[PDB]
Protein backbone atom coordinates (compact mmCIF):
# COMPACT_ATOMS: atom_id res chain seq x y z
CA UNK A 1 0.00 0.00 0.00
CA UNK A 2 3.13 2.57 0.86
CA UNK A 3 4.64 1.40 -2.55
CA UNK A 4 1.81 2.74 -4.02
CA UNK A 5 1.51 5.82 -2.71
CA UNK A 6 5.19 6.54 -3.29
CA UNK A 7 4.86 5.38 -7.09
CA UNK A 8 1.58 8.49 -6.97
CA UNK A 9 4.19 10.90 -5.15
CA UNK A 10 6.95 10.06 -8.01
CA UNK A 11 4.40 10.71 -10.75
CA UNK A 12 3.37 13.99 -9.51
CA UNK A 13 6.80 14.82 -8.76
CA UNK A 14 8.00 13.74 -12.29
CA UNK A 15 4.91 15.76 -14.02
CA UNK A 16 5.90 19.10 -11.88
CA UNK A 17 9.69 18.41 -12.54
CA UNK A 18 8.92 18.18 -16.46
CA UNK A 19 7.03 21.20 -17.16
CA UNK A 20 9.35 22.91 -14.75
CA UNK A 21 12.08 22.17 -16.98
CA UNK A 22 10.03 23.00 -20.43
CA UNK A 23 9.34 26.40 -18.58
CA UNK A 24 5.82 26.44 -17.37
CA UNK A 25 4.86 28.34 -13.99
CA UNK A 26 3.10 26.72 -11.25
CA UNK A 27 0.20 28.50 -10.77
CA UNK A 28 -3.37 28.02 -8.43
CA UNK A 29 -6.44 29.22 -9.37
CA UNK A 30 -9.99 29.39 -7.72
CA UNK A 31 -11.37 26.30 -6.44
CA UNK A 32 -14.74 28.24 -5.82
CA UNK A 33 -16.15 29.76 -8.63
CA UNK A 34 -19.27 31.86 -9.27
CA UNK A 35 -20.04 30.08 -12.56
CA UNK A 36 -18.07 26.41 -12.95
CA UNK A 37 -16.79 25.73 -16.35
CA UNK A 38 -14.00 23.46 -18.49
CA UNK A 39 -16.27 20.02 -18.45
CA UNK A 40 -19.12 18.35 -18.33
CA UNK A 41 -20.06 17.93 -15.14
CA UNK A 42 -22.56 17.95 -11.99
CA UNK A 43 -20.79 20.64 -9.35
CA UNK A 44 -20.91 20.92 -6.01
CA UNK A 45 -22.81 24.03 -4.34
CA UNK A 46 -21.96 25.64 -1.27
CA UNK A 47 -22.67 28.82 0.33
CA UNK A 48 -20.01 31.83 1.23
CA UNK A 49 -20.94 33.68 4.14
CA UNK A 50 -19.06 36.97 3.93
CA UNK A 51 -20.17 37.35 0.32
CA UNK A 52 -23.52 36.20 1.06
CA UNK A 53 -23.92 34.04 -2.29
CA UNK A 54 -23.64 30.27 -3.47
CA UNK A 55 -20.86 29.16 -5.04
CA UNK A 56 -19.59 25.96 -7.00
CA UNK A 57 -16.79 23.81 -6.36
CA UNK A 58 -14.71 23.97 -9.69
CA UNK A 59 -14.86 21.32 -11.95
CA UNK A 60 -11.96 22.19 -14.34
CA UNK A 61 -9.47 25.31 -14.44
CA UNK A 62 -9.39 25.78 -17.72
CA UNK A 63 -10.99 28.99 -17.88
CA UNK A 64 -8.76 30.46 -15.62
CA UNK A 65 -5.56 28.88 -17.68
CA UNK A 66 -6.12 30.79 -20.64
CA UNK A 67 -6.76 33.79 -19.19
CA UNK A 68 -3.50 33.79 -18.03
CA UNK A 69 -2.34 33.20 -20.98
CA UNK A 70 -4.37 36.69 -22.55
CA UNK A 71 -2.44 37.91 -19.30
CA UNK A 72 0.66 37.16 -21.12
CA UNK A 73 1.93 34.57 -18.94
CA UNK A 74 2.94 32.21 -22.25
CA UNK A 75 3.38 28.41 -20.39
CA UNK A 76 1.31 27.53 -16.97
CA UNK A 77 0.32 24.66 -15.53
CA UNK A 78 -1.87 22.84 -12.02
CA UNK A 79 -1.74 20.28 -10.27
CA UNK A 80 -4.83 20.06 -8.40
CA UNK A 81 -8.38 18.54 -6.75
CA UNK A 82 -11.46 19.19 -9.43
CA UNK A 83 -14.67 18.21 -7.88
CA UNK A 84 -17.42 16.23 -9.77
CA UNK A 85 -20.51 15.69 -8.02
CA UNK A 86 -21.27 12.32 -9.69
CA UNK A 87 -21.18 8.92 -9.42
CA UNK A 88 -18.65 6.47 -7.61
CA UNK A 89 -16.93 2.84 -9.51
CA UNK A 90 -13.57 1.75 -10.17
CA UNK A 91 -12.99 4.64 -12.51
CA UNK A 92 -14.66 8.02 -10.67
CA UNK A 93 -14.26 9.89 -7.33
CA UNK A 94 -16.08 12.86 -6.65
CA UNK A 95 -13.02 14.80 -5.78
CA UNK A 96 -10.01 13.73 -7.77
CA UNK A 97 -6.49 15.27 -9.20
CA UNK A 98 -5.57 16.31 -12.62
CA UNK A 99 -2.70 18.21 -14.12
CA UNK A 100 -3.51 21.03 -16.71
CA UNK A 101 -1.31 22.63 -18.91
CA UNK A 102 -1.22 25.42 -21.17
CA UNK A 103 0.85 26.63 -24.00
CA UNK A 104 0.89 29.19 -26.00
CA UNK A 105 1.78 28.94 -29.95
CA UNK A 106 1.51 25.60 -29.62
CA UNK A 107 -1.27 23.00 -31.21
CA UNK A 108 -2.74 19.92 -31.01
CA UNK A 109 0.53 18.17 -33.02
CA UNK A 110 2.52 19.40 -30.49
CA UNK A 111 0.99 18.05 -27.36
CA UNK A 112 0.39 14.61 -29.12
CA UNK A 113 4.48 14.74 -29.34
CA UNK A 114 4.64 16.48 -25.57
CA UNK A 115 1.99 13.78 -24.07
CA UNK A 116 3.99 10.07 -25.90
CA UNK A 117 7.10 11.74 -24.17
CA UNK A 118 5.99 12.81 -20.82
CA UNK A 119 3.77 9.49 -20.08
CA UNK A 120 6.52 7.41 -21.66
CA UNK A 121 9.59 8.86 -20.06
CA UNK A 122 7.17 8.66 -16.84
CA UNK A 123 6.60 4.51 -17.01
CA UNK A 124 10.48 4.26 -17.31
CA UNK A 125 11.77 5.84 -14.46
CA UNK A 126 9.50 5.03 -12.60
CA UNK A 127 9.23 1.46 -13.33
CA UNK A 128 12.43 0.91 -15.13
CA UNK A 129 10.94 0.16 -18.54
CA UNK A 130 8.10 1.19 -21.29
CA UNK A 131 6.03 -2.00 -20.79
CA UNK A 132 3.82 -2.06 -17.50
CA UNK A 133 1.80 -5.54 -16.04
CA UNK A 134 -1.75 -4.64 -15.62
CA UNK A 135 -4.68 -6.69 -14.62
CA UNK A 136 -7.63 -5.64 -16.20
CA UNK A 137 -9.93 -7.47 -14.26
CA UNK A 138 -7.71 -8.37 -10.99
CA UNK A 139 -5.05 -10.39 -10.02
CA UNK A 140 -7.98 -13.73 -10.20
CA UNK A 141 -7.66 -12.43 -13.76
CA UNK A 142 -5.57 -11.95 -16.63
CA UNK A 143 -2.77 -9.84 -17.15
CA UNK A 144 -1.23 -7.80 -19.95
CA UNK A 145 1.86 -6.11 -20.16
CA UNK A 146 1.10 -1.98 -21.72
CA UNK A 147 4.00 -1.22 -23.93
CA UNK A 148 4.23 2.75 -23.63
CA UNK A 149 6.68 2.76 -26.11
CA UNK A 150 6.26 6.15 -28.47
CA UNK A 151 4.92 6.36 -30.93
CA UNK A 152 1.56 5.98 -29.73
CA UNK A 153 -1.33 4.74 -32.03
CA UNK A 154 -3.53 7.00 -33.63
CA UNK A 155 -7.07 7.02 -34.25
CA UNK A 156 -9.69 9.70 -35.73
CA UNK A 157 -13.20 9.24 -34.34
CA UNK A 158 -15.23 9.27 -37.56
CA UNK A 159 -13.63 7.10 -39.76
CA UNK A 160 -12.80 4.59 -36.89
CA UNK A 161 -16.12 4.32 -35.56
CA UNK A 162 -17.25 4.08 -39.56
CA UNK A 163 -15.09 1.05 -40.10
CA UNK A 164 -16.30 -0.52 -36.65
CA UNK A 165 -20.05 -0.46 -37.41
CA UNK A 166 -19.42 -1.44 -40.94
CA UNK A 167 -21.44 1.34 -42.25
CA UNK A 168 -20.78 5.01 -43.37
CA UNK A 169 -21.61 8.08 -41.10
CA UNK A 170 -23.01 11.46 -42.80
CA UNK A 171 -20.18 14.38 -43.53
CA UNK B 1 43.34 -6.83 50.34
CA UNK B 2 42.16 -3.77 51.91
CA UNK B 3 38.42 -3.38 53.17
CA UNK B 4 35.97 -2.69 50.61
CA UNK B 5 34.90 1.25 50.37
CA UNK B 6 32.23 1.75 47.77
CA UNK B 7 32.95 4.31 44.89
CA UNK B 8 31.80 8.04 45.51
CA UNK B 9 29.52 7.72 42.53
CA UNK B 10 27.23 5.38 44.52
CA UNK B 11 28.33 2.08 42.95
CA UNK B 12 25.24 1.59 40.74
CA UNK B 13 26.04 1.91 37.59
CA UNK B 14 28.71 3.53 35.99
CA UNK B 15 28.41 7.29 34.65
CA UNK B 16 26.26 7.72 31.80
CA UNK B 17 26.15 11.19 30.94
CA UNK B 18 23.67 12.97 28.05
CA UNK B 19 24.94 13.96 25.21
CA UNK B 20 24.07 16.01 22.61
CA UNK B 21 22.16 14.69 19.75
CA UNK B 22 20.96 15.18 16.45
CA UNK B 23 17.54 14.48 14.33
CA UNK B 24 18.11 11.33 12.14
CA UNK B 25 17.42 11.46 8.99
CA UNK B 26 14.93 9.52 6.18
CA UNK B 27 16.36 9.54 2.47
CA UNK B 28 14.47 11.62 -0.63
CA UNK B 29 12.03 8.96 -1.67
CA UNK B 30 12.34 10.93 -5.03
CA UNK B 31 16.19 10.74 -5.21
C1 LIG C 1 -9.06 16.25 -16.60
C2 LIG C 1 -9.47 14.90 -17.15
C3 LIG C 1 -8.94 14.70 -18.57
C4 LIG C 1 -9.30 13.32 -19.09
C5 LIG C 1 -8.90 12.24 -18.09
C6 LIG C 1 -9.42 12.56 -16.69
C7 LIG C 1 -10.94 12.49 -16.68
C8 LIG C 1 -11.47 12.34 -15.26
C9 LIG C 1 -13.00 12.32 -15.28
C10 LIG C 1 -13.56 12.08 -13.89
C11 LIG C 1 -14.83 12.49 -13.54
C12 LIG C 1 -15.33 12.26 -12.25
O1 LIG C 1 -16.59 12.68 -11.95
C13 LIG C 1 -14.58 11.60 -11.27
C14 LIG C 1 -13.29 11.16 -11.54
O2 LIG C 1 -12.57 10.52 -10.57
C15 LIG C 1 -12.73 11.38 -12.89
C16 LIG C 1 -11.35 10.95 -13.29
O3 LIG C 1 -10.58 10.45 -12.49
O4 LIG C 1 -10.94 11.14 -14.68
O5 LIG C 1 -8.98 13.86 -16.30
Amino acid sequence: VRQKFIIRSKIITYIRSFLDELGFLEIETPMMNIIPGGAVAKPFITYHNELDMNLYMRIAPELYHKMLVVGGIDRVYEIGRQFRNEGIDLTHNPEFTTCEFYMAYADYHDLMEITEKMVSGMVKHITGSYKVTYHPDGPEGQAYDVDFTPPFRRINMVEELEKALGMKLPE
Amino acid sequence: PMYQVKPYHGGGAPLRVELPTCMYRLPNVHG
